[PDB]
RNA sequence: GUCUCCGUAGUGUAGCGGUUAUCACGUUCGCCUAACACGCGAAAGGUCCUCGGUUCGAAACCGGGCGGAAACACCA
RNA sequence: GGAAGGGCACCACCAGGAGUGGAGCCUGCGGCUUAAUUUGACUCAACACGGGAAACCUCACCCGGCCCGGACACGGACAGGAUUGACAGAUUGAUAGCUCUUUCUCGAUUCCGUGGGUGGUGGUGCAUGGCCGUUCUUAGUUGGUGGAGCGAUUUGUCUGGUU
RNA sequence: UCAAAGUUUAGG
């Protein structure tokens, strides 16, 4: 199901949070990653060497809570006989933290999605940069590769590199030794070969459609002696599939082999995606300012109050914007109220006396508001848009809009 | 290379009537820096250009229409002659005059041609974009009106114009035409120039 | 050291010494009259009870 | 499309109708070593590709399934 | 030094014994498990070691609860008694006056700052002392003065035989 | 009167 995906999802991204605040001593801690083709057995040797070699640590401290996470990440290893897939990311340590409380800890996981990253770590914290990393880029792109021996289709997170189908064909000779017929089979030649695209096409619709609304992001043809073009440009593709159609790659070799060659290639263009659908939507904004038309917000104090009433439609949103969900409280009364402030209004404000009363009103502790948009969109209006500031449209709305702003359902008016 | 210049007129910009609209509008103030001032109370509803993006959302709330917000060549903030007040108009040269040349001005009105006459007459100092003469004739020189304003600094040279508006002076001057003449006479070519 | 919020401290008593404190009365400016009843080995008046306040007596009239 | 052959522990292969399915590697567990490697001693692990048939009995013999791979596709 | 001379030790070998390793259990350790399964030591020189055979205590660990044993000062706090110590009955594991209703009490204790202590089987043995252990159970180690070397150093403290 | 014997923290 799609809800328990997200769940899955929210739960990682709950405990990443929580690993990269740790903190430990020298580098008693394990960062440890295995991807999924990888033998478990080759990663028990490797770590009985680093309990070898550990065994040669001088300082005391470090060596021994060493050693112990060494000797724990092999023991949850035993249990694993395989690899599994998506890989496996152990993260092992004795962490320091408040009441003086220096515990082991240990957490093997599969993660959600596959990971393709293989990492060896021992540090004073843990590293999931590989892991956010990831969670990042969801963006799948698909890739096509069309050859006169025969096709590939195969798809590309991030990070992860997979195969969907592939097949070979057993296709005609160049030319015909007889005068008549020369013209006549090479007539035929080129409908075998008219008929190969079409296949590629369908099976194309078959696999990188899904509810006739395709799952890839974009999509790539790589190939060679212009067949590639041949499927780009033909009535025949899926217009539906065709109109994300990125990039026409020309690779040698072909297939799986030709694969990662046309990956490579087609890096930056891959890359340009997520700032060109950023500059689409946030231009999409900007013209509702550059008109009249009133269908807009910006600013915590409105943006908020406009998905509180008649809702938005799209919340856009710049990454860094640091502003924060505080939630004061009253000592005698037990009266409260949340407010959405800013770096300096938050780190120390002598607002927070209850005035009417006449006492000093607690301000306890924030999450931060990136996070809060993402907690309960979807009981608003939705469609929470992360935006960066790497595109003059986005300069503009990060450095000056304040970074949040919205495109709304209907007109509103706004006052004060 | 490219900046706003921002404007107010203060024909139309009273700040009582209208509350601060601006203010309230603005993606600048409504983060919270000081891109717009105004108050309640004081007159001329004060912009920064720097702090301002240049987005024409104050510009269309202002309810009179007393905004403008146009842009200029990065190139020309170095060559200001002449900016009387922030949010106003904004001179960046003066013609080069030269003597016993009848110099031609031409271009529409309303870009800093009445200025540039005072400034050249010498009722007006450059102040230079700033709001002083050895600084500006250290900014004027190389060129002809270095030249022209030593001369106007120390031998104080007459400052006559001709004006635009010419139905202004009946209502001011009296008596017949030969007596105005008779008592303006300096050179005493009154029936040359008649 | 997080605290648990329905946990919180438990507030230690306050007394009230409720100025000065009378157990006796005027009879005819010379005589006095006792209020309360006195230790056997001024025993309290317990809302039934009859609680002492140093050997830790304690009495009832069913 | 034709004809041919091959689908066996994790990998590569043996296997003459009645086998504990052979060998090597890999895997785990001891030992040796300070440790690792090598080395020594032990162990565990086959849906014998899939289904049906013949057979007292089929991993094999026979049929079809799903895969895989060579050769042919010439005279105009 | 998988270089060469000597000479030695059952924590070396030989010749042998008794074995351990195989079985069951006792017990130490590592792992997993758990609220917690407290911890130190991992080659000889860690692991029936800590004198460590823990029911309670020990006890640190965990989950619950009381108590201060918070010196002394400076002050504030001084009596319209500052505000130590209390059978109920509800609650509680408790016959903890721990808390709520009420008793009444030492009567000069208190409570609050600040200075400041105190305590700590909390951390650090890579901050130390003392104490053990080991290198290292072998025959080794040193300066004065003299001699040799610019000097670091050497010689003495040695070919040989002997123990 | 000559078998085989490779390696050795980044973590101070
Ligand atoms: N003394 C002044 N104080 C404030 N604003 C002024 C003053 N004089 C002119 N302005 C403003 O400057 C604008 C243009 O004036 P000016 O530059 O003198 O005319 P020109 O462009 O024809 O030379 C006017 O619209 C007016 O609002
Ligand atoms: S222009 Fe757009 S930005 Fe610059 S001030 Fe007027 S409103 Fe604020
Ligand atoms: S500018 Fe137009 S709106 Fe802003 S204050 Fe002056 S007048 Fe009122
Ligand atoms: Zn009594």
């Amino acid at each position: 199901s799609a809800a328990d995906r997200n769940v899955e999802i929210w739960k990682i991204k709950k405990l990443i949070k929580s690993l990269e605040a740790a903190r430990g001593n020298g580098t008693s801690m394990i960062s440890l990653i295995i991807p999924p083709k990888d033998q478990i057995s080759r990663v028990a040797k490797m770590l009985a060497d680093e309990f070898g070699t550990a065994s040669n640590i001088k300082s005391r401290v470090n060596r021994l809570s060493v050693l112990g996470a060494i000797t724990s990440v092999q023991q949850r290893l035993k249990l694993y006989n395989k690899v599994p897939p998506n890989g496996l990311v152990v993260y092992c340590g004795t962490i320091v933290t408040e009441e003086g409380k220096e515990k082991k800890v240990n957490i093997d996981f599969e993660p959600f999605k596959p990971i393709n990253t293989s990492l060896y770590l021992c540090d004073n914290k843990f590293h999931t940069e590989a892991l956010t990393a990831l969670l990042s880029d969801d963006s799948k792109f698909g890739f096509i590769v069309i050859d006169g021996s025969g096709a590939l289709f195969g798809t590309l997170q991030g990070n992860t590199r997979e195969v969907l189908h592939k097949f070979t064909v057993d296709l005609p000779k160049k030319h015909g030794r007889a005068a008549q017929s020369a013209l006549r089979f090479a007539r035929l030649r080129m409908e075998k070969r008219h008929n190969y695209v079409r296949k590629v096409a369908e099976t194309a619709v078959q696999l990188f459609i899904s509810g006739d609304k395709v799952n890839v992001a974009g999509l790539v043809l790589a190939g060679s002696a212009d067949f590639k073009t041949e499927l780009s440009q033909s009535d025949m593709f899926d217009q539906r599939l065709q109109s994300k159609v990125l990039k026409l790659v020309d690779i040698s070799y072909g297939g799986e082999n030709g694969f990662n060659q046309a990956i490579e290639l087609s890096t930056e263009v891959l890359s340009n995606v997520k700032f060109i659908q950023e500059k689409k939507l946030i231009g999409r904004y900007f013209d509702e300012i550059s008109q009249d038309t009133g269908k807009y917000c910006f600013g915590v104090e409105d943006t908020l109050k406009a998905l509180e009433m008649g809702a938005v439609e799209i919340l856009i949103v710049y990454e860094n914007l640091d502003i924060m969900r505080y939630v004061l409280h009253c000592q005698g009364t037990e009266e409260e109220k949340i407010l959405y402030l800013t770096p300096e209004q938050e780190k120390d404000k002598s607002h927070f006396t209850d005035k009417e009363t006449g006492q000093e009103h607690e301000l306890i502790e924030s999450m931060p508001l990136l996070e809060w948009f993402a907690n309960n969109y979807k009981k608003f209006g939705a469609t929470l848009e992360i935006v960066t500031d790497k595109s003059q449209e986005g300069s503009q709305f990060v450095k000056g809009f304040g970074g949040i702003g919205g495109i709304l359902r209907y007109r509103v008016d706004f006052q004060g | 290379k490219l900046t706003r210049i921002a404007i107010v007129n203060h024909d139309k910009c009273k700040p009582k009537k209208c509350r601060q609209e601006c203010k309230k509008s603005c993606p600048v103030v409504r983060m919270g820096k000081l891109c717009i001032e105004v108050t309640p109370q004081s007159k001329i509803a004060w912009i920064s250009e720097t702090l301002c993006i240049g987005c024409g959302i104050c510009i269309k709330k202002c309810p009179f229409g007393a905004l403008s917000i146009v842009n200029l060549p990065s190139n020309l903030e170095k060559e200001t002659t002449h900016r009387y007040c922030a949010n106003a108009f904004k001179l960046h040269r003066l013609p080069i005059p030269r003597p016993g040349e009848v110099l031609g001005l031409v271009g529409t009105n309303g870009i800093g041609k009445s200025t540039a006459l005072k400034i050249l007459a010498g009722k007006q100092k450059p102040n230079l974009g700033k709001y002083d003469w050895q600084e500006i004739l250290t900014y004027f020189r190389g060129s002809e009106l270095q030249n022209y304003f030593t001369k106007i600094l120390e031998d104080d040279l007459k400052a006559i114009i001709k004006p635009q508006y010419v139905d202004q002076i009946p209502k001011a001057a009296k008596g017949t035409v030969g007596s105005i003449l008779d008592r303006k006479d300096e050179t005493k070519t009154q029936a040359i120039v008649c | 050291k997080s605290y648990t919020t329905p946990k919180k401290n438990k507030h230690k008593r306050k007394k009230v010494k409720l100025a000065v404190l009378k157990y006796y009365k005027v009879d005819e400016n010379g005589k006095i009259s006792r209020l309360r009843r006195e230790c056997p080995s001024f025993m309290a008046s317990h809302f039934d009870r009859h609680y002492c306040g140093k050997c830790c007596l304690t009495y009832c009239f069913n």
